[PDB]
């Protein structure tokens, strides 16, 4: 069922997850559509913004070797440490927003493994197993 | 085991600033604007809730300076009036004897340089008392050029408030509550979401709020800090009150050529009902309203205090009085016939005698002055007060407010306390069932 | 001071000026360097 832009974020993050593209597509939009003058440059600013804003991100996904994205899986294993909950105490009764306000913690620290450990290992090996 | 899984496109988001643009439709300074949407677009959030504050939001502050900027480019390409500093021979006017008018303007005239840099014309004008000021018929000066230079507003623009939408860049969501309860800032339990704001005018006056946004439920009373009467207090009503101005002056406009090129729209004669220019109120309507209003103070204030109506502590005629535009011509309307009342512990109309001038400054702003053009005809209009700009004044009991005003950030502020602006964070990650293979 | 170790090097040059009374002229004074300024043709 359409719901419309972010009509699925006042609920639980397995629920949520249904209907991530709605939101996909206007992450970035697009369309939109005497020199100068206010909004001049403004509205150029603010749409330059956008793509810096998108790509910036994305680049990010494309190194964690998914670009398929919305969801994919890692060969990196979940440290304790970062919030010990079950997977119905998360999942199933849990939104984004709240899961955020735990988790932020450590974004830094996970982004670290995620920008290396499986990209760097997953890589060398193939290269190996192309050895024949 | 439990493992690291990648998400894209998480509602989440952060409250942050970013540069917002205008849209409306298809006069004032607007026209180098993207057109709206034919069907705006909302959506109700069920279950989600979080703070606004409308006190720390910075749409306000872009909004403000963006309308300062619209105003000094819609006057660089006019006509400036830099030759009109010269001494003013003035008399006075003989209005129907004896003097219930009391003049108020003066019969000038002034040698004048014209498209002929070289023989000049004596010429004459209309000049309201409170434009110029006499040096040292006696001699008279335009108050601008002890000041600063001042620039003739162009005759074919105009300055009618016209709706003007604004808009969040992809990334960033426009935010907005439904809850018709609001104390200026705290949780809604009902949010909503929007591409892009409501059509807001953006209307310039002091002391009254004007063609401005109702109010649900009850009269609202909002202040970044009630108990603190070095803030001050916004009220917005429930129903429109109507005034009712009027310009009763069929007047022409003798354009003057002091170019080259250039020209000068001077002030003609005054002719037809030569009264002073005035506001019409209802009465009982006022009396009602107030009465709500003070309704809402005994609520933060207590069940057995009083409440006392006065004008402001004077000064400044732009603080002192009410002004506002009407069709160019810019008013000052003696506004103590409206706030003088009390209340306990427990027709008919109002006429407002009011003034015009045409030497005029922007929102405090020292260093240059815009010239209105006189308006030609008999110039009247009727609008909406949607709310009042009031200050907090032996104190157990009886409490005085007055209107007050000055920073024109107030007057974005409120309307645009039901918006805030978050940036969306698509990237997210949480612990999930799964080992991936090759 | 006299009599002149200085050399003068600035003038008390005075001349009539147009004011805010684009109209009504007033004479008044300044000091200028011997640089920035040059004999035309007191002088
Ligand atoms: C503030 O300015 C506004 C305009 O901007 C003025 O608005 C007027 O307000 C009054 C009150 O609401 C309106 O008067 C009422 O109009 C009714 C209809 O009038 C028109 O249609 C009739 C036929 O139906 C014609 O005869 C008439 O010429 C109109 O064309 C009348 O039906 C009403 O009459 C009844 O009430 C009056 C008393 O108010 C009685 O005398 C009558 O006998 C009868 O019971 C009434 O006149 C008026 O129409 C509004 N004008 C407009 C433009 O909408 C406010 O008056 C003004 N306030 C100030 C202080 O000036
Ligand atoms: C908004 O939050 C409310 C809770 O505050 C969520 O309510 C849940 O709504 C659904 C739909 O009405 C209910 O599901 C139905 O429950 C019955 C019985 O359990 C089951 O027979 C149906 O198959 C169905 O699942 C759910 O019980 C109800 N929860 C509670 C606490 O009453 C709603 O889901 C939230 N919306 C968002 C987008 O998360
Ligand atoms: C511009 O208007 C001014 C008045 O606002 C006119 O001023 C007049 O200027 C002349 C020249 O300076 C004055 O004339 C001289 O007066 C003295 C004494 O009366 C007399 O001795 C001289 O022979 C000579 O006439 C004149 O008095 C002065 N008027 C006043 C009111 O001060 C000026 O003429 C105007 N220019 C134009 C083009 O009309
Ligand atoms: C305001 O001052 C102006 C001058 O700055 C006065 O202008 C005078 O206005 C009257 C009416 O337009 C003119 O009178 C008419 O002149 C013609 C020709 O001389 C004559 O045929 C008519 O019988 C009539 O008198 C007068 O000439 C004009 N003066 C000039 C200098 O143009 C006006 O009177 C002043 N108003 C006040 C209340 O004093
Ligand atoms: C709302 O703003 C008002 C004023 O802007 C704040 O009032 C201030 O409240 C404190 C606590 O009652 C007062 O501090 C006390 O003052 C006495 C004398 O100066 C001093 O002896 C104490 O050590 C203490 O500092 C303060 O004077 C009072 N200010 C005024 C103008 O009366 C109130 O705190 C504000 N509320 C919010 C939430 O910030
Ligand atoms: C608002 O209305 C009040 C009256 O309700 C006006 O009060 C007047 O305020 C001025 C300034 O405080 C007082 O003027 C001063 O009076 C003393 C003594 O007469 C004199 O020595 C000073 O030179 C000065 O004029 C005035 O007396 C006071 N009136 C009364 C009735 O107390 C205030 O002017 C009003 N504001 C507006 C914008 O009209
Ligand atoms: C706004 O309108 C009010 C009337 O609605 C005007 O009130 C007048 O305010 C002045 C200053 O408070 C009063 O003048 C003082 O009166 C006493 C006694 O007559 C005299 O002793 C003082 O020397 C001084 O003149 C005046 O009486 C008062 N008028 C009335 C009807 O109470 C106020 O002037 C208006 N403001 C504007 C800008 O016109
Ligand atoms: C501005 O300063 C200049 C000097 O730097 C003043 O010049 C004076 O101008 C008047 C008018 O051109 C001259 O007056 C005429 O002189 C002749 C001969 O002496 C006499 O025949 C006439 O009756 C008349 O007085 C005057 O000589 C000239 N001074 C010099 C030094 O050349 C001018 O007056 C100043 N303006 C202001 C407003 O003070
Ligand atoms: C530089 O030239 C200026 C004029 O451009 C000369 O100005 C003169 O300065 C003196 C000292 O400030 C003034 O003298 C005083 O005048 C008052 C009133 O006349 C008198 O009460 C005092 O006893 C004293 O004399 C003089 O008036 C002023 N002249 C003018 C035109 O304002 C200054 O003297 C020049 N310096 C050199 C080294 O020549
Ligand atoms: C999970 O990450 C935490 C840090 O977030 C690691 O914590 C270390 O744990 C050991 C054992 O208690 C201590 O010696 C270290 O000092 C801890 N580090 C800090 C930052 O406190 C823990 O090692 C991590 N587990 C995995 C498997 O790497
Ligand atoms: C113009 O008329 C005004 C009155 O409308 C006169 O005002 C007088 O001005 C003098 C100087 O300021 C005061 O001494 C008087 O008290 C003022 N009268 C009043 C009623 O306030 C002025 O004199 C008039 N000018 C002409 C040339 O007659
Ligand atoms: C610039 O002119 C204004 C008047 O146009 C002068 O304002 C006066 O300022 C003093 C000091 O604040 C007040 O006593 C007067 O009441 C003011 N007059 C008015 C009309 O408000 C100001 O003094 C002038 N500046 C210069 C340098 O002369
Ligand atoms: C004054 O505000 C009132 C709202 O209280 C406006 O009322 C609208 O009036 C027109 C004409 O009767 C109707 O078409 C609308 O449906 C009314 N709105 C509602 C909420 O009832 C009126 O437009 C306002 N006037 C000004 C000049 O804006
Ligand atoms: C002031 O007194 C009034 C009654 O005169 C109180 O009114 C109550 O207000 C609350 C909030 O609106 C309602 O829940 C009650 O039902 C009202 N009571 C009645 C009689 O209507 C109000 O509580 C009083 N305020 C103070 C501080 O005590
Ligand atoms: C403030 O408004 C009151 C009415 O609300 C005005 O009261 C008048 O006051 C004078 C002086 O006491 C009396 O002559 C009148 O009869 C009073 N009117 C009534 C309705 O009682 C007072 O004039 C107002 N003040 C201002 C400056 O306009
Ligand atoms: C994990 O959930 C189980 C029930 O599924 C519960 O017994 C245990 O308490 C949970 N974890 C936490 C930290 O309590
Ligand atoms: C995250 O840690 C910061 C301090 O680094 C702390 O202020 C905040 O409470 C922490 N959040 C969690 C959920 O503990
Ligand atoms: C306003 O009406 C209230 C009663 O609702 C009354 O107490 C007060 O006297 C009224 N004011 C006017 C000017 O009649």
């Amino acid at each position: 069922v359409f719901l419309g832009f972010l009509g699925a974020a006042g609920s639980t993050m397995g629920a949520a997850s249904m209907t991530l593209t709605v939101q996909a597509r206007n992450l970035l939009s697009g369309i939109v559509q005497l020199k100068l003058t206010v909004w001049g440059i403004k509205q150029l600013q603010a749409r330059v913004l956008a793509v810096e804003r998108y790509l910036r991100d994305q680049q990010l996904l494309g190194i964690w070797g998914c670009s398929g994205k919305l969801i994919c899986c890692t060969n990196v294993p979940w440290n304790s440490s970062w919030s010990n909950r079950n997977l119905s105490e998360i999942w199933d009764n849990m939104t984004w927003l709240q899961w955020d306000k735990e988790i932020s913690n450590y974004t830094q620290i996970i982004y670290g493994l995620l920008e290396e450990s499986q990209n760097q290992q997953e890589k060398n090996e193939q290269d190996l197993l192309a050895l024949d | 085991n439990l493992w690291v899984t990648v998400y894209y496109g998480v509602p989440v988001w952060k409250d942050a600033e970013t540069t917002l643009f205008c849209a409306s439709d298809a006069v004032w300074a607007t026209h180098a604007c993207v057109p709206t949407d034919p069907n705006p677009q909302e959506i109700h959030l069920e279950n989600v809730t979080e703070e606004f504050n409308m006190w720390k939001n910075n749409m306000v502050e872009q909004m403000h300076t963006d309308i300062i900027s619209l105003w000094d480019q819609s006057l660089k390409p006019c006509v400036k009036l830099t030759p009109l500093c010269v001494t003013l021979q003035c008399t006075n006017v003989t209005n129907n004897i004896t003097d219930d008018m009391r003049g108020e303007l003066k019969n000038c005239s002034f040698n004048m340089t014209t498209e002929l840099r070289d023989k000049k014309q004596k010429v004459y004008s209309l000049f309201y008392r409170l434009d110029v000021v006499q040096i040292n018929n006696k001699e008279y000066r335009l108050i601008n050029c002890n000041t600063s230079a001042i620039t003739q507003a162009c005759p074919k623009v105009s300055f009618e408030p016209i709706p003007i939408h604004y808009c969040a860049p992809a990334g960033f969501a426009i935010l907005k509550c439904k809850d018709k309860k609001f104390n200026g800032t705290g949780p809604c339990p009902s949010v909503s979401t929007v591409q892009c704001t409501h059509g807001i005018k953006p209307v310039v006056s002091t002391q009254l709020l004007l063609n401005g946004s109702l109010a649900e439920e009850e009269v609202m009373i909002r202040s970044e800090n009630i108990t603190n009467n070095a803030k001050n207090i916004l009220v917005q009503f429930n129903t429109p009150v109507q005034i009712n101005c009027t310009r009763p002056n069929n007047n022409t406009r003798k354009s003057i050529r002091i170019g080259p090129g250039q020209a000068f729209y001077a002030t003609g004669d005054i002719i037809g009902d030569i009264r002073q220019a005035h506001c019409n109120v209802s009465k009982a309507t006022w009396n009602e309203t107030l009465g709500k209003v003070v309704k809402q103070l005994r609520k933060h204030f207590g069940n057995n205090t009083i409440i006392r109506f006065a004008n402001s502590s004077g000064g400044d005629l732009e603080v002192t009085t009410h002004s506002f535009n009407c069709g160019g011509e810019f008013f000052y309307c003696n506004t103590s016939g409206l706030f003088n009342s009390t209340w306990i512990s427990n027709n008919d109309s109002i006429t407002l005698p009011c003034r015009i001038k045409q030497i005029i400054n922007m929102w405090q702003r020292i260093g240059q002055a815009m010239y209105a053009p006189p308006i030609q005809g008999v110039i009247r209009c009727v609008s909406n007060i949607t709310g009042l700009i009031l200050t907090r004044d032996t104190n157990s009991t009886t409490e005085t407010f007055r209107p007050g005003g000055g920073d024109m950030r107030d007057n974005w502020r409120s309307e645009l306390y039901k918006y805030k602006v978050v940036k969306i964070e698509p990237l997210g990650v949480a612990p999930t069932r799964c080992k991936r293979r090759v």
